[PDB]
């Protein structure tokens, strides 16, 4: 069949038995930075294996209220693995992504996801003379989390859907790699980003590439007597990890 | 036999996500374990067992 | 359990937080007690020496 | 004279065997065959499974 | 010869292979190879299945009983020995051969026997070197009654004339059996009514090994002891057996008493 | 072969060469030949060095142990050996062994049993001939914990059997180990805290070698002795180290207590 | 001349103007493992010019009355870079050195040291009926040092020179790959160590390969009005890491 | 059989060897073997240092 496929990257493994293709961002597959445009003047570590590997993050509870989640990279990675101590410990680096989002329900259960990888979302704010507050635009591992309704703070990001916290409508993130976890087909969803950026290389701390975003387009609901909790795991894996440009430890 | 020098790990099993099941279906099941070599798996040397042991002669 | 059938099959469940670890054990076929008294253990304790990849296989 | 290889180890070699006796059971154990089939206590099944297909079609 | 597989190496896959999904509902248990779940590397790789062939297996001697008689009668000994022969006194010999269910073998049989003297009020004691014979009665023959008769004189019986201080005397048996193999398990019973003794016992029927001091009685009197040793070779056996879990009871009978499948742990998670 | 190297005649030489100087600032030790210092003869020189192998030097049995056992019980000696194997016992063997980092070889272990009698007040003794078993557990094995129990079986543990009056028994013990090599200096400690046993103690597990009288008790008893031989053979010895200048203390350790470097002399300048 | 050399390993360059060789230990320069000598199944990491460059330990004072200093590898790596990362996260590893001693000195001073590099050391105690606690023989980047005259502790090593804390005539510890450091010749020493060990890889924190020692042979004497600190500072850099086993953090 | 010359001293000569074992371990210990290669605890330096030239220049 066509609803069973394996990824294999490093040690980690991560197989599917419903499951709607793998879209690749873009139509370029993640690959090494060739010499042509290249602008960095010293050998790249390149850890393949010990860094290109799947990393889960924690899971988040779909609720049938839920509005949805987002999480920043590469700083959802900053903690994991050897991944996240090549970033404090060089000024460069660019990788790929295979972000698998991963929800399984039963076959009584309905409600549909929108997985997008969104490329320099840049978020807004709650109040107009203010940009947001760095933990309130990334929480890690831990998503943040949209809301269904306009919020008012003061450096807290503006979290409504109907805008997408970008105030573009949510419906037309659709040109933005993109697949939907509907739970009457598949379960799975699987996005191959390719390192997407204007300059070959950028630091990983200051700079985030991309903002996966999962929004539901239609609520979680289920006839009671049902499982009541059912998570959504994303996994991602970098993909053609190298790094260059060796310093001290941290990102003072 | 139990070595220190030459531990050989540990096997562990943990929810990935949580096992889901309808209404009208036990919210209980199993999970059993098969174990086998490989095809590259060898031994070395005899000894006796020592599962078994006897006082005296069966008779 | 050790003298019921309840000795070869460990329960996993629906749980209603994330549910933790369901088993885990030393691996060391023929000195460990859960794998010693199987078919890579009793095989394997006529041996002093082993070597190779063995495999579990779950259902 | 029988001459066979002994038992060497990995990274002469040679044994001279001279049976002396009329039975064939007064010859001393065979320790030389390493023949194996694993495959009818391990894959006894009656139509063949590719490793890489799943099991149940 | 023998030897074990290599691992072959294997880059990343991404595909809709799948080896590592099985159904063990079926006999075919998994052929997955450390290959198949993780890289690997070329590991060209020289260990033998050398010592865990069934010639390497059973083909060390081991001790099947030991008789003692004695040149006085030191205490319920007689001055002879008697033993019908089986496997099925010890639990060693015994274990290895029903873990499989039919087995077919020239044994080599070995003696080893050795003597003590008696404790009695015999003085100035001095004894020549002993000289023990040991004959076997294929079953259905005669059968020596007392330490001189004429069941002795070994007229078409194999016999084993040996003196201390000697090397252990041995010799070979063919494979030996009204059957294609011997049976390790017999799951029918003797008569056609499903009556007298049932089990393996009713198909041992391999005659009786007798021994006695070849020499007159010296006063002091001596307690001579004979341990048996069997040897496979040339051994093929058919169907294997789970080995067994329970302690024996009976050498006539796989009767056992319950016991626990395996040594306690404090719980399901244990370092 | 292998022979030394010839000495080459020179005449007088007055030249911008010069081999006696070097620096020894380097680990690079001096090359020069007596005939670099001085004229000398062509000498055509036939000395080998055939005795300074290492299967020359190594490949000669030295004692490793003597355990004592009796048949009545002495005087705290049991009934049986133990020895749990290794080769710190003595200061010779070790000593040449200890000269060595790592050496791989193939052993020859030749066993001297001999016996003597007991004081007893036991008359009119008259012992039969001794045979004595000497089992070899590898480690992990069962252990004996009396003269005649079910280990002793030897079901599959190597064992020699030997009377008195014959040849010193040996055999070959092919190498085994886990290692490339043997080691004969660990710098490691057994755990990965740095915590337990510290030094080779921690590497060495080469299981235990157990012995009796296979005799039932005679009146009068005996007590015997075995001295264990062990005989290097196909030897490669890597990388050396210097010899011993201290008396051991523990055979599991290299403590040592500090010693001169060499013997007195009265003066810088004595004749 | 010959008393020029340079190494550079990495990023990392040693250079010296007053030198005598470099002393390859038993003739064998460092490479990586073949697939002939593999025990292990798994592709190993080799981190290549992000380990493989010198390291600097802590400097120690060469004083009059100074008995020797010795510091046991890998276990004096395992705080220093990338190198010390690698062993908290890998079961297995192997790799060369090339230690290389330096130490000035004018051309009124006068002293000798010898530099030797002892596979195996393994040290006395003090109490023979002890052997020694960890803190005793590994101080990290800081050396242990040896003193004049043996010493009565407990758990303590036995530190003796003349012995050199092994029981064996320091005098004879030549055969051993080493160099002299003589300060009216040269003053620096460069010892190229590959990995010698029974087994193919071992595990870094558990096992010590080699125990470096620097022990006076003539005492640094001058006359005062002249300098009167005169360190030794010691610099290795790992040649052909690899590791391999990869699991979680730590050492415990 | 391997016939192998004997240790003859300087100014027949040879003797017959037969393995008997089906293991190369049980064979008679080597002492034919006079191989030797001094340089490499006598002369391991880098760089080869002739005899006839300062040893530093």
């Amino acid at each position: 069949s066509d609803r069973v496929r394996s990824i294999t990257l490093g040690n980690s493994t991560i197989t599917t038995q419903e499951c709607a293709n793998v879209v690749v961002g873009y139509g370029v597959w993640p690959d090494y930075l060739s010499d042509e445009e290249a602008t960095a003047e010293d050998q790249p570590t390149q850890p393949d294996v010990a860094t290109c590997r799947f990393y889960t993050l924690n899971s988040v509870k779909w609720e049938m209220q839920s509005a949805g989640w987002w999480w920043k990279f590469p700083d959802a990675l900053s903690e994991m693995g050897l991944f996240g101590q090549n970033m404090q410990y060089h000024y460069l680096g660019r990788s790929g992504y295979t972000i698998h989002v991963q929800c399984n329900a039963s076959k009584f259960h309905q409600g549909c996801l929108l997985v997008v990888c969104v490329p320099e979302a840049e978020m807004g704010c709650t109040n107009a003379e203010n940009a947001p507050t760095y933990g309130d635009l990334c929480g890690g591992e831990t998503a943040k989390q949209f809301e269904q309704n306009a919020v008012t703070g003061e450096t807290a990001v503006q979290t409504a859907v109907c805008n997408a916290g970008m105030g573009v409508g949510v419906g037309n993130l659709t040109i933005y790699p993109h697949q939907w976890i509907n739970l009457r087909t598949n379960n799975s969803a699987t996005i191959v980003m390719p390192y997407i950026n204007s300059v070959p290389m950028d630091n990983m701390f200051r700079h985030n590439n991309f903002t996966l975003m999962i929004i539901p387009f239609a609520p979680l609901d289920y006839v009671t007597g049902a499982s009541s909790y059912i998570p959504i795991t994303v996994t991602v894996a970098p993909m053609s990890a190298e790094y260059n440009g060796l310093r001290l430890a941290g990102h003072q | 036999v139990d070595d220190k020098y030459t531990a050989s790990g540990f096997i562990s099993c943990w929810y990935q996500t949580n096992v889901i099941v309808p209404a009208e279906a036990q919210k209980s099941c199993y999970i059993m374990c098969f174990v086998s070599a490989c095809n590259d798996f060898s031994v070395r040397m005899l000894r006796d067992t020592q599962f078994i042991k006897q006082d005296t002669f069966y008779q | 359990n050790l003298k019921t059938m309840e000795a070869y099959r460990v329960q996993v469940r629906s749980t209603d937080e994330m549910g933790g670890q369901i088993f885990g054990f030393p691996l060391q076929p023929g000195a460990s007690s859960v794998l010693q008294r199987t078919l890579l253990g009793e095989i394997l304790n006529y041996y002093t020496h082993w070597s190779g990849s063995l495999k579990l296989t779950f259902v | 004279a029988q001459v066979s290889t002994q038992k060497t180890g990995a990274h002469i070699i040679h044994y001279t065997n001279i049976n002396y006796y009329k039975d064939a059971a007064s010859n001393s154990a065979n320790r030389q065959d390493f023949t194996q089939d694993p495959s009818k206590f391990t894959e006894p099944v009656k139509d063949v499974m590719i490793k890489s297909l799943p099991a149940l079609n | 010869m023998g030897r074990v597989a290599d691992t072959i190496a294997r880059g990343p896959s991404n595909s809709e292979q799948i080896p590592a999904l099985t159904a063990v509902e079926t006999g075919h248990t998994s052929q997955v190879d450390p290959s198949d779940t993780m890289q690997t590397r070329h590991v060209h790789n020289y260990h033998s299945r050398s010592e865990s062939s069934i010639e390497n297996f059973l083909c060390r001697s081991a001790c099947v009983i030991y008789i003692k008689y004695s040149s006085a009668e030191s205490n319920n000994l007689k001055r002879y020995a008697e033993w019908v022969i089986n496997t099925r006194q010890v639990a060693q010999l015994r274990r290895k051969m029903e873990m499989f269910t039919y087995i077919r073998c020239d044994m080599e049989l070995t003696f080893v026997i050795t003597s003590h003297q008696e404790m009695s009020t015999a003085t100035n004691s001095d004894v020549p070197v002993q000289t023990h014979q040991i004959m076997y009665v294929p079953p259905g023959g005669p059968v020596p009654t007392s330490v001189n008769d004429y069941v002795w004189q070994t007229s078409t019986n194999p016999s084993i004339f040996w003196t201390e201080g000697n090397a252990p005397p041995r010799m070979s048996i063919p494979f030996m059996s009204i059957g294609n193999a011997y049976t390790m398990f017999y799951d029918g019973w003797s008569n056609f009514s499903r009556d007298g003794i049932y089990g393996y016992n009713s198909l041992n029927n391999m005659g009786t090994i007798y021994a006695r001091h070849v020499n007159d009685s010296s006063p002091g009197g001596l307690t001579s002891t004979i341990r048996i040793y069997f040897k496979p070779k040339h051994v093929k056996a058919y169907v294997p057996r789970p080995p067994r879990l329970c302690q024996y009871k009976k050498a006539k009978n796989v009767n056992f008493d319950v016991e626990a499948v395996t040594t306690e742990r404090a719980s399901l998670v244990t370092t």
